[PDB]
């Protein structure tokens, strides 16, 4: 089809900010571009069509401009409901239409190191075979971190899972858990559960770790 | 217009068939194409394939060939998609684009998308959670805040809701997206933040209700040894 | 008085060696030397090589294209005509009397040569007037609500080889004479001598002003008028790159044209006319052959200026050329 | 060179006018050669206004035997006229020439006009195309109300005027049918712009000035007819194979509302080609193409043309750039040609 390449992949920025992102197609569409505003659980809301006219019902504060193979979008003034991933688009009347790989606009504040707590897997969570060791990393900023899970030294890869929560309204920090898997035989064959965190915020990996028996 | 809800939901085997059915109304289809876009859960927008009334081009997404047939009623200006194979890929919160045609030979973007119903493949039975424990960290971070949670594990269907202490504790609660394990069962944690000092001396009991099996279970969190 | 006179011949190098007689029976080589015969006959064989072909290809490429045809183009297929009785009449005589060193042909190959030489350059003389009216007629439009037609253009064709005529007949009858002019292999009009006696001087009188004086009047007043209307409606059309362009080549071309028309006949009028005005100018025997040359090559470059640079012919000439 | 100049002298007569016999009108450059003879540019001394004058010379037509053609255009011309067919003003003879003196267009043909665009960039856009096919079809509508096949109808036969609305024009090979047909054979028209009936020598209706007209809508977009390429035109035997055999092809510059149209015209045979099957020319005004077009206001000439022609530079054919047809090697006049000659001139 027509590729649909975004730029920049993130960007963090304030309140009351002027932000362009831009959208470049590997072929040119002439004026058939649109724009979307994408907030987790929500229908898309078309913000731009035609490279650069305005969706009706549509804040004023969306522009776009260009043609061409370089597109853009631009927020005047970003606001706090602006944390979205924005999506360009290429359409055709007689082609394939294809989107972008989106941009992510975070709200940004100061920069907050987690808190970082350990749980065990009870005694409970042993009996259907499976041990649950979760690794909590709370109130921190920026969302991006690192959690390295290593028993007894010995690096886990390929058997944790992590998921981070959608920005808290608390005071726009990010928690995220790190949930690694192991079966009952594994984890009564080991001792030492350590969850390392990297981060930002951090000045250096923090590890917080258990000995089994709870 | 915005009226453009999918009737067409309900969970569909790997494979199978399944008509995902528009109930477009507000405006006449034939002067739009009402081609499938699929916002596939925590993922980016794609297109599946043209629909077209009077001038009947159809053509797919690459990535979609023949696992799917197109189809189109202008009687109801509903659009069908008929599944015929099917991933898993195919899991989707499914909208019905709008998408004008030309006043000189003019391309728009998609005006309007659906309210959606989710449509899942997938192989796996019913059955509720079982809730487990996540004891309190007091082996590490030791004193000030604690934190302590439930993990809900082996669910399906989606959802599962968690509350602390029937409702009267939901402050400093963080219950986390739900991710998908290879079982093809569901799991998540919820974590409550508390003083480390009001362990074992305050019961923390979260109430987990999954109700697609009408399955309640409280479990109780308290330091372990 | 520059030569000497005779019954018949008029040799430019005046008798004072004691050894001037009749070129048509004595080798000359007291007015030349054998390598000024040489570069003679080597530049008349030039003329017959260049201006043969050239002039062929103007009647040739009209045959095969409906628009060369059309009326316009009668006068250019005449001048090519013109410089052919220049060729075959002048030319060719002049090579082959060069090599003997002197004219073989004698006092009745003199009028001969004499006649078609003058007949050529005169038709050629009379075209190069009558092509600057058509032009001054069609573009300028002196007289409007008429269409120039096919029957037009050949009353000016005609009237070109009347006025040769009446220039090239005289001397033929007494009224002037043809004698040999250069280094005595070409004969031309006397003028050297406007000698009562042999009728020279009312001769040159009539020549310079209907055959040199009314021609230069008329080609100044049309090509001055064209080069006028053609920067006023360009003055009015500098909307088109094309026009802006057409107009500064269009005016270089003029110059070119009106130039080569000064050439080819003001050395024989300046000559002439100065001999007139006084006698008792002294010139050599291949000064007088100075003017011949200016006049002998104009076989060559009038159909080069006024078929070559012109885009219709162009066109044809390189269909032509690529099967045709 | 002098054609720069006779352009120019043109334009020169053009900017003083904006601001019988050949002793009745002043004559300037040619503006093509037509079907019959010259079409040149001239201009009435009487009241100062130009026209265009098609001669038809004589020496020509005895050699195409040309005298059927001359008298369809005269009388079917004279007595037909609308807003989308030229007027006809003076019918006379000369010297030379029977002469129909018709109203100018100096704003050249629309043949003239898909390159002179842009060189490197022939054909137009989508809107200017689509208004202009609305315009022909009105034009055509009028032919057809009066049971005219036209048989013809090509880009240099479709004339622009000064505003840069277009007019269709010669109905030289057309024939008016009676009431007691419908259809009729003949082998009217120029190639590729001849309908599939028209080829075979069968009976055909209306039909082949549709077929035409998707010719021409085609042409002005992809600047190459359907029956041939880009800057180039097979020979009439393998036009006519092109006609009868193969189907259209088409980019996607053509939008599919115009796409769909074009199809449904250059469809070969009659009965499914969209036009006027003796019911309606309007149920081919029902297409979606026409959606952008308001016809009420086409019709009273009240919507603004895409193109404006300049009023100084013409783009009329440059002369000795026009075509160009071979008079006689010395063919000597029949009686039958001369009393041709003097029925001509009114
Ligand atoms: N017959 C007419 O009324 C005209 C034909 N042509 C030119 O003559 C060419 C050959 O028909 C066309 O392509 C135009 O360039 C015209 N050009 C300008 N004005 C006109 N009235 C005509
Ligand atoms: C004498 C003479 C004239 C013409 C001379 C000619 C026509 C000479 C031709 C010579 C040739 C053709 C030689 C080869 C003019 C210029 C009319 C006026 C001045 C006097």
């Amino acid at each position: 089809d027509i590729q649909m390449t975004q730029s920049p992949s993130s960007l963090s920025a304030s309140v009351g900010d002027r932000v362009t992102i831009t959208c470049r197609a590997s072929q040119s569409v002439s004026s058939a571009v649109a724009w979307y505003q994408q907030k987790p659980g929500k229908a898309p809301k078309l913000l731009i069509y035609s490279a650069s006219s305005l969706y009706s019902g549509v804040p004023s504060r969306f522009s776009g401009s260009r043609s061409g193979t370089d597109f853009t979008l631009t927020i005047s003034s970003l606001q706090p409901e602006d944390f979205a991933t924005y999506y360009c688009q290429q359409s055709s009347w007689y082609g394939p239409f294809t989107f972008g790989q989106g941009t992510k606009v975070e709200i940004k504040r100061t920069v907050a190191a987690p808190s970082v707590f350990i749980f065990p897997p009870s005694d409970s969570q042993l009996k259907s075979g499976t041990a649950s060791v979760v690794c909590l990393l709370n109130n921190f900023y920026p969302r991006e971190a690192k959690v390295q899970w290593k028993v007894d030294n010995a690096l886990q890869s390929g058997n944790s899972q992590e998921s981070v929560t959608e920005q808290d309204s608390k005071d726009s920090t990010y928690s995220l858990s790190s949930t690694l898997t192991l079966s009952k035989a594994d984890y009564e064959k080991h001792k030492v559960y350590a969850c390392e965190v990297t981060h930002q915020g951090l000045s250096s990996p923090v590890t917080k770790s258990f000995n089994r028996g709870e | 217009e915005v009226q453009l809800v999918e009737s067409g939901g309900g969970l569909v085997q790997p494979g199978g068939s399944l008509r995902l059915s528009c109930a477009a109304s507000g405006f006449n289809f034939s002067s739009y194409s009402i081609h499938w876009v699929r916002q596939a859960p925590g993922k980016g927008l794609e297109w599946v394939a043209y629909i077209s009334s009077y001038y009947g081009s159809t053509y797919y997404a690459d990535s979609v060939k023949g696992r799917f047939t197109i189809s189109a009623d202008t009687s109801k200006n509903t659009a069908y998609l008929q599944m015929n194979s099917l991933r898993a890929e195919d899991t989707a919160v499914y909208y019905c684009a709008r998408h004008e045609y030309g006043w000189w030979n003019d391309r728009w973007g998609l005006d309007y998308w659906g309210q959606g119903t989710l449509v899942t493949v997938s192989s796996a039975s019913t059955k509720g959670p079982s809730v487990f424990p996540l004891a309190p960290s007091s082996k590490s971070t030791s004193g000030g805040t604690a934190a302590l949670g439930c993990l809900v594990k082996d669910y399906f269907p989606e959802p599962v809701t968690v509350s602390w202490n029937s409702g009267a504790l939901t402050s400093g609660v963080h219950t986390f997206p739900a991710v998908l394990q290879s079982s093809g069962l569901y799991s998540l944690s919820s974590v409550v933040t508390v003083p480390s000092s009001s362990l074992g001396t305050q019961t923390y009991i979260c109430n987990v209700n999954h109700k697609p099996s009408n399955t309640k279970v409280d479990k109780k969190v308290e330091p372990k040894s | 008085m520059n030569g000497t006179e005779g019954p018949n011949f008029y040799v430019p190098f005046s008798n004072k060696t004691g050894v001037v007689r009749s070129p048509f029976e004595a080798p000359q080589y007291y007015l030349a030397e054998p390598w000024q015969f040489s570069m003679l006959a080597a530049y008349m064989f030039l003329l017959i090589m260049l201006g043969f072909p050239i002039n062929f290809l103007t009647l040739y490429v009209t045959v095969q294209h409906k628009k060369l045809r059309t009326p316009l183009n009668y006068i250019l297929l005449n001048l090519a005509v013109a410089d052919l009785f220049m060729v075959f009449g002048g030319f060719t005589t002049t090579l082959y009397t060069s090599l003997h060193g002197y004219f073989v042909f004698g006092p009745t190959g003199c009028n001969l040569e004499g006649f078609f030489a003058t007949l050529g350059g005169e038709i050629a003389l009379w075209s190069l007037v009558v092509l600057a009216i058509e032009r001054y007629v069609v573009v300028c439009k002196p007289m409007s609500n008429f269409r120039f037609g096919e029957n037009h253009a050949i009353m000016g064709v005609a009237f070109t080889w009347v006025m040769a005529l009446a220039c090239a007949a005289p001397p033929l009858v007494g009224w002037s004479r043809y004698i040999p002019e250069g280094m005595q292999c070409s004969c031309g009009i006397d003028y050297y001598t406007p000698h009562e006696e042999t009728n020279n001087e009312s001769f040159v009188i009539y020549m310079f002003v209907v055959h040199f004086i009314i021609p230069l009047i008329v080609i100044f007043f049309c090509y001055g008028q064209l080069v006028f209307t053609v920067k006023e409606a360009a003055a009015q059309q500098q909307e088109s790159a094309t026009t802006q362009k057409a107009e500064k080549e269009v005016t270089r071309m003029v110059i070119i044209m009106v130039i080569a028309f000064l050439i080819c006949w003001l050395p024989y009028a300046g000559v002439a006319f100065y001999i007139f005005t006084h006698q008792g100018s002294d010139f050599g025997p291949i000064f007088m052959t100075i003017p011949a040359f200016f006049a002998k090559t104009s076989a060559v470059y009038n159909p080069v200026i006024y078929i070559m640079m012109n885009k219709q012919f162009r066109n044809c000439m390189v269909t032509t050329l690529c099967c045709g | 060179l002098e054609t720069v100049v006779a352009n120019s002298a043109f334009i020169a007569a053009r900017g003083s006018f904006d601001a019988m016999g050949e002793d009745w009108f002043l004559d300037f450059r040619v503006l093509g050669r037509g079907g019959f003879g010259e079409v040149f540019a001239c201009q009435m001394k009487a009241t100062g206004k130009l026209y265009a004058c098609k001669k038809l010379n004589k020496k020509r037509l005895k050699k195409r035997k040309g005298y059927q053609g001359a008298m369809v255009e005269k009388k079917i011309l004279a007595k037909v006229h609308s807003r989308f067919i030229v007027s006809l003003a003076y019918a006379f003879e000369t010297k030379t020439d029977l002469c129909l003196v018709m109203t100018i267009m100096n704003g050249g043909d629309i043949r003239y006009h898909i390159y002179n665009v842009d060189e490197d960039n022939p054909g137009f856009q989508e809107p200017r195309a689509i208004f202009y096919t609305a315009q022909i079809v009105s034009g055509l509508e009028h032919l057809h109300q009066r049971n005219i096949i036209y048989r013809d109808l090509k880009p240099e036969n479709v004339l622009l005027d000064d505003d840069g609305n277009v007019r269709i024009s010669d109905l030289g090979l057309a024939v008016e049918l009676k009431a007691g047909q419908t259809k009729t054979k003949g082998y009217a028209g120029t190639p590729g712009f001849m309908a599939p009936e028209l080829l075979l020598g069968e009976e055909y209706d209306f039909s082949v000035d549709y077929f035409a007209l998707g010719v021409t809508l085609y042409e002005m977009i992809a600047a190459r007819g359907p029956f041939r390429a880009r800057g180039e035109k097979v020979e009439n035997k393998e036009l006519k194979q092109r006609v009868l055999e193969q189907a259209v092809t088409y980019p996607d510059k053509f939008s599919p509302a115009s796409k769909d149209f074009c199809e449904a015209l250059l469809q070969k045979d009659p009965e499914k080609r969209l036009g006027f099957r003796d019911g309606s020319c309007d149920g081919l005004r029902t297409h979606p193409l026409f959606r952008d077009i308001s016809w009420r206001q086409l019709e009273a000439g009240m919507l603004t043309p895409p193109f404006v022609p300049d009023s100084r530079t013409v783009y009329a054919k440059n002369i000795q750039d026009v075509g160009a047809f071979e008079e006689v090697k010395g063919v000597a006049f029949e009686k039958a040609d001369t009393e041709f000659f003097q029925e001509f001139a009114s």
